[PDB]
């Protein structure tokens, strides 16, 4: 891969807290949407340059947040942006000075009492899941925009949410060193993954705002960062991987000695099963392989599914801690945010990670 | 007081004009006038900072107070910061801004010195040993690395090596760049002294004259060791003559190459840091003369733009063709040789000879001494007799074109 | 107790020294003390409310970084 | 010789970075300043009085107090830089209180 | 500390001998000025509109003016103001009336912080904190006493020791001052390929997956 640290003033050189990409457009020009302390959600055009360099072309400047913007999450269709600020306000920008396009806040959501940290969209795109400092992980409907559930069963801030693509689970992970999984219909904490057989996840003392975790788009792996394993001296910063067969106990984990892991974002496009070399542990045996990235505080670890060890590693690109990562719709990009003010882009060649499947397998919802 | 009035008016005009001509001017007012100035080769460029720190060696001419050899530290913005998108001006229309990003001159180390410091030249091999010339016959040798930053409150001075051998005071002193420790001094007693400091025992404090010279018939004004050779050094005196000396010769009063230099009394000389055959000698006839060591019979040229005496002629450590002359005219002409014998229009020739490249009119009083910055290009620290120390540099459009 | 004047005058002098200025009126030290007290008030109030919304008692550096982010500033090397 | 005379004893408002063409890679600001310039006792007593004014049993940690100190030194050097800019814009080098309020109101926190 | 080179030309062993030979011949055949125009003179190096069209920024600092030190690009072009004659007058380009006098008619008691004061002055003192614990281990002990969450005491002690060690390590790293972090990019290695470099393969196998039963 090619690492292109975009030495550009994203948000007044102020910290950038989350990134995302447009998954509804199949072109080679990708629409990113950053967010940071500048109380602005800047949307950019991202495309490969003449030499393959990932250059960023400004698209629009979005300004309706009174406080810092933490998490930005495009809808699965890509036509309904989200924006989780520090004012417990979730703007839903939908299209239609220096702006090349206009974005208008369609709807304002008022359900939280403190800063919103993580936002996730359901597979159908008609729902929502926001994790906020208020010790509540809310579930919102875009059509009506009201709090339908409040899982106020935590003890500290909730910093990471996700929606299971099959549509059955909603994994919320707090700063209480606990993992919670909520059914879509039951709306109960069925899986209180906190102990393994000592507590696994990091306490509230680690230097990272977010603990973002995401299900694999296939929907069978639950990848949760900020885990500690009592295998080294006293702690090993890892990233537990959970399987639907038994979510109480992870199938494995992906230790990241050095900086603790805080984000996981899987590449949405699947890949063909690479030929077996009889040298991998096969995290999950599936007809298709998929690539994700586990961004620690100051490093990125692009894993796979047929290979035990990561197939990549990107570190020291950003002086301060990383905040969020995002994969492009085609899978040729990996935009890594950072708290120092700039975002680096990891770019791949065409059909470089693998051979994407001609027909995307369906998921039993 | 009409002379002071016209001098101040010309200085005000020059200050108004200085954005056009100069590129870095740092006028500083010393506590006491300095009779010498010399940059030190060590330049500090701390990481994460946009300013580089140099060091000077300035004496102090005091009427009654104790004279301290000053080692000042200047601060100049880095070349990386020399072109930054800082701001813009609506009315001025230049991306400038005064602000507070500015240089600073701070005195670092002062050493008590008996009498005035006539000339303070640091040893190039060890840029910590410093030799100064006193109004007395002796020559002091200091070392600021072995002395406290704060001067001793008592008036007594403790030179590291007091060098004797003369009978008067002479502003001409020069270290030997190639031979470690050798020292030369041009006293007004019509005598030149060569001292071998590298042979001094660790417990020695006073060292006599290893070699004496008598060939000159008047007060020796200045001497300088050859920059490339080992046992060759010039000597210009009030006898309107220049004699090139050689220490390897047994005879000490034999002027190996004795040639009359100027109608008036020669005042200074400096050898080219690149060419091994070229030395430029000042004069009291306002005529800097170029010489070739191959043939001393006829001068290469007779640079004539001064109106008064010329005190210090220094070459350039960055260009082999760039001179600099100064004197009682308060005008530091920066000559060059690339324009030797160039045809010019009368309108552009009324200013002066084509060899002249820049005139520094920003000194209200006589220029005492000056020295080019060896690290930075064209930066010159010229100290005047009116307690002014300017660190100037002409703009890039006068030499690069 | 009432140690408003704890921040010494040369502390303000050095703060201005790397603050760019080299020319300060003499009656600005009271203004700087008041400014610092107000900033402490705001930052500590936000940090304490973050701690209270975390079911904890002792304020740590992460709460302070949260408070500074809420104000609009950023702290490097701590969170 | 040279005659020598007597020696005279002597002694615009929005700084919003444009979203593009800013290749800044500073590293000095991304690390600890290591220049506290405040003794621990006065700052400690100040934080203690603020905390006891706010809520009892609101204990702090040395890490938290050091974070306070670093943030406040950064805030005050930023304030003094802004007062410098305001005073220069006002054709006057000396700061005044009115310059402090002007910088505070320019930063948007007033 | 960067030292300017003592010699700006290559050391020629025969240079001294050639100079000694030429010093005695005293032949006027060689002319230096003639050869200057036929060759490049020897030089040595140092030891909104676009920037390239503006030039590099000028510093003009003066001691006698109350106005601060101008530090910025100057682009006005005036043919009358030539370097060979600085005191030329160019009206309608720069009005030759004083500007610094307008800048600062100060007449104020401004604490004179320019130099020699504000830095040398200092003080010292001592204090003890017992009732109020502003300490990392003392703070941890106080928060453990306030709330425990049924945690293990030896685990808490080990965590406190590890936190103290991490704080000490961070303080030590702060002593390194600026430290440029060179980006580390590792290619898309695969277990299928056999021609990959062993360095990358090992530095990635160090991040293997520890499977749990």
């Amino acid at each position: 891969m090619k690492v292109i640290t975009c030495e550009i003033a994203w948000h007044n050189k102020e910290p950038v807290y989350s990134l995302d990409f447009q998954h509804g457009t199949a072109g080679r020009i990708h629409r990113l949407a950053s967010a940071g302390v500048d109380t602005n959600v800047r949307i950019w055009k991202v495309e490969k340059g003449p030499d393959g360099k990932a250059i960023v072309e400004f698209l629009s400047n979005l300004a309706r947040h009174t406080k810092a913007v933490n998490v930005v999450r495009f809808s699965p269709t890509g036509e309904i942006l989200a924006s989780g600020g520090d004012d417990a306000v979730i703007l839903l920008w939908k299209v239609n000075q220096l702006n090349k396009e206009n974005w208008t806040v369609v709807k304002t959501l008022r359900g939280h009492l403190e800063d919103v940290y993580d936002i996730c969209w359901a597979t159908d795109g008609n729902l929502m899941a926001s994790a906020s400092v208020d010790n509540t992980a809310i579930i919102w409907d875009v059509s009506k925009g009201q709090k339908i559930s409040i899982f106020n069963e935590h003890k500290s801030y909730v910093q990471g949410v996700t929606w299971d693509p099959l549509g059955q689970y909603v994994a919320t992970l707090s700063c209480d060193r606990v993992l919670r999984v909520y059914s879509i219909q039951k709306k109960r904490v069925a899986f209180n993954v906190s102990k393994m057989l000592y507590r696994m996840f990091h306490d509230d003392s680690m230097k990272s705002f977010f603990r973002r975790l995401s299900f694999t788009p296939d929907g069978s792996l639950l990848l949760t960062p900020a885990g500690c394993v009592e295998s080294g001296e006293n702690v090993m910063n890892t990233t537990y991987v959970f399987s639907r067969k038994n979510l109480k106990r992870p199938i494995a984990h992906l230790p990241c000695p050095g900086k603790a892991t805080l984000a996981v974002r899987c590449c949405p496009v699947y890949f063909e099963l690479r030929p077996v070399v009889e040298t991998g542990v096969e995290l999950m045996s599936l007809p298709y392989r998929l690539v994700f990235a586990v961004a620690s505080e100051d490093s990125v670890l692009l894993y796979d599914t047929q290979q035990s060890f990561p197939f990549g590693y990107v570190s020291n690109i950003h002086y301060h801690t990383l905040s969020d990562i995002s994969w492009s719709s085609d899978g040729a990009f990996l935009a890594i945010s950072s708290t120092d003010g700039y975002c680096s882009f990891v770019t791949f060649e065409k059909d470089e990670l693998g051979i994407p499947l001609k027909e995307k397998p369906v998921l039993n919802m | 007081a009409v002379e002071e009035r016209v001098i101040n008016e010309e200085y005000k005009i020059w200050k108004k004009n200085t954005p056009f001509l100069y590129d870095l001017v740092m006028t500083h007012a010393l506590e006491w006038p300095s009779l010498t100035a010399q940059w030190l080769p060590d330049v500090t460029r701390p990481e994460g900072k946009d300013f580089s720190i140099h060091r000077l060696v300035l004496g102090t001419h005091t009427s009654d107070e104790q004279n301290h050899l000053v080692i000042a530290s200047v601060q100049l913005p880095n070349d990386d910061a020399q072109f930054d998108a800082s701001h813009y001006d609506s009315e001025k229309g230049e991306f400038g801004g005064f602000g507070s990003v500015s240089g600073k001159i701070e005195i670092e180390i002062k050493i008590n010195h008996e009498g005035e410091v006539n000339r303070a030249r640091y040893m190039p091999q060890n840029p910590c040993i410093i030799a100064t010339k006193t109004p007395s016959s002796d020559v002091l040798v200091f070392d600021y690395t072995k002395h406290p930053s704060k001067p001793d409150p008592s008036g007594e001075c403790n030179p590291d090596l007091r060098l004797r051998g003369h009978q008067k005071e002479g502003y001409g002193l020069s270290w030997n760049p190639n031979l470690s420790g050798h020292l030369l001094s041009a006293s007004d007693d019509h005598t030149i002294c060569l001292w071998d400091i590298s042979a001094v025992p660790k417990e020695g404090k006073v060292v006599d004259a290893k070699t004496i010279f008598t060939g000159h018939t008047a007060v020796v004004e200045d001497v300088s060791w050859h920059l490339l050779h080992e046992s060759l050094f010039g000597s210009v005196a009030d006898d309107q003559k220049l004699m090139i000396w050689d220490t390897r010769s047994n005879n000490t009063s034999k002027p190996s190459h004795s040639v009359d230099a100027h109608t008036a009394e020669v005042n200074c000389l400096s050898f080219n840091p690149y060419s091994e055959f070229i030395l430029a000698t000042g004069s009291a006839d306002k005529t800097v003369a170029l010489w070739d060591l191959r043939n001393l019979k006829l001068k290469l040229h007779s640079f004539e733009s001064h109106k008064d005496e010329i005190f210090q002629v220094q070459w350039s450590p960055h260009n082999e063709t760039i001179l600099a002359s100064s004197g009682t005219d308060r005008r530091l002409n920066v000559w060059d040789l690339s324009k030797i014998g160039e045809e010019q229009s009368p309108e552009d020739a009324e200013d002066g000879p084509p060899e002249l490249l820049f005139i520094h009119g920003g000194h209200t009083a006589k220029i005492s001494d000056f020295s080019w910055n060896p690290n930075e290009p064209w930066v010159i620290c010229s100290v005047s007799e009116d307690n002014i120390m300017q660190v100037w540099q002409m703009a890039e459009n006068i030499y690069n074109d | 107790r009432d140690n408003i004047q704890g921040i010494t005058k040369p502390a303000i002098r050095r703060l201005a020294r790397r603050g760019g200025v080299k020319r300060i009126s003499g009656l600005i030290y009271e203004e700087t003390r008041g400014v610092l007290k107000v900033f402490l008030e705001n930052v500590i109030r936000d940090a304490v409310t973050y701690t209270e919304h975390a079911k904890r008692k002792t304020v740590t550096a992460m709460d302070v970084v949260y408070a500074l982010k809420r104000q609009g500033r950023t702290l490097y090397g701590f969170g | 010789a040279r005659t020598k005379q007597t020696a005279r004893k002597s002694t615009k408002k929005p700084h919003r970075y444009r979203p593009g063409t800013v290749a800044l890679r500073e590293i000095r600001r991304y690390q600890k300043s290591t220049e506290l310039l405040i003794r621990k006792l006065p700052f400690q007593r100040l934080v203690r009085e603020i905390a006891q004014d706010f809520k009892t049993d609101l204990r702090f940690q040395s890490s938290a107090v050091m974070a306070l100190q670093e943030a406040c030194e950064a805030y005050l050097v930023g304030l003094f830089e802004d007062t410098n800019l305001c005073a220069i814009h006002a054709k006057r080098v000396t700061i005044m209180p009115k310059d402090i309020q002007l910088a505070r109101r320019i930063r948007g926190e007033r | 500390m960067v030292l300017a080179p003592r010699r700006r030309t290559a050391f020629h062993p025969d240079l001294c001998s050639q100079l000694d030979q030429l010093l005695q011949q005293q032949s006027g055949e060689f002319s230096f000025l003639k050869d200057l125009k036929g060759r490049q003179p020897l030089r040595s190096g140092p030891t909104v509109p676009e920037r390239r069209k503006f030039g590099r920024m000028k510093l003009l600092q003066f001691c006698e003016n109350h106005r601060p030190a101008y530090w910025g690009t100057w682009n006005k072009k005036t043919a009358l103001i030539r370097a060979r004659d600085p005191w030329a007058q160019d009206t309608k380009l720069l009005d030759y009336e004083v500007d610094s006098d307008e800048e600062w008619e100060e007449e104020e008691p401004g604490e004179s912080l320019s130099h020699s004061e504000g830095d040398d002055d200092d003080d010292m003192g001592e204090d003890e904190d017992e009732d109020d614990g502003f300490f990392v281990p003392h703070g941890y002990l106080s928060e453990d006493e306030g709330v425990t969450e049924e945690c293990a005491d030896p685990e808490n002690h080990k965590v406190r020791q590890k936190l103290k060690a991490k704080e000490w390590d961070e303080f030590l790293a702060k002593g390194k001052r600026f430290r440029v972090l060179q980006p580390v990019k590792i290619g898309c290695v695969w277990a299928a390929d056999r021609d990959c470099a062993g360095d990358d393969l090992k530095v990635l196998q160090q991040f293997a997956a520890c499977f749990l039963e």
